[PDB]
């Protein structure tokens, strides 16, 4: 329960550039049901070679 | 004058630092939307036939 709000914490300190997050830190949260959905947890890649694109951030304008 | 195991804990506390959500406005583009296309005012025919 405390998942969703860590994960839009995250997002929201990557779009505003707080925190030291990198601006292209890919915070994941794939959801957990009873369903043999893939396999659940929250990740956070910051690597140099993965692509990125941009989108406009609503709620925030941000980019 | 050892230490010993002492009553098990009756309960634990985590603690994390956390901020809170602002309204939904959702302002999705500065000039918003794909603007169309549209007509020169007046323009004019710019060629006539011979004669």
């Amino acid at each position: 329960d405390l998942a969703p709000g860590i994960a839009d914490s995250l997002r929201h300190f990557k779009v505003l550039r707080e925190k030291r997050i990198p601006p292209w830190m890919e915070v994941v949260l794939i959801p957990m049901t009873g369903k043999p959905s893939l396999y659940p947890g929250l990740f956070l890649f910051t690597t140099p070679c993965r692509l990125v694109r941009p989108v406009q951030n609503l709620a925030l304008g941000k980019e | 004058g050892g230490l010993t195991c002492a009553s098990a804990p009756q309960g634990t506390l985590r603690i994390l630092e956390g901020p809170q959500q602002s309204l939904s406005g959702s302002p999705l583009q500065p000039i918003p939307a794909s603007p169309p296309p549209q007509i020169p005012p007046g323009l004019r025919p710019r060629f006539c036939a011979f004669g």
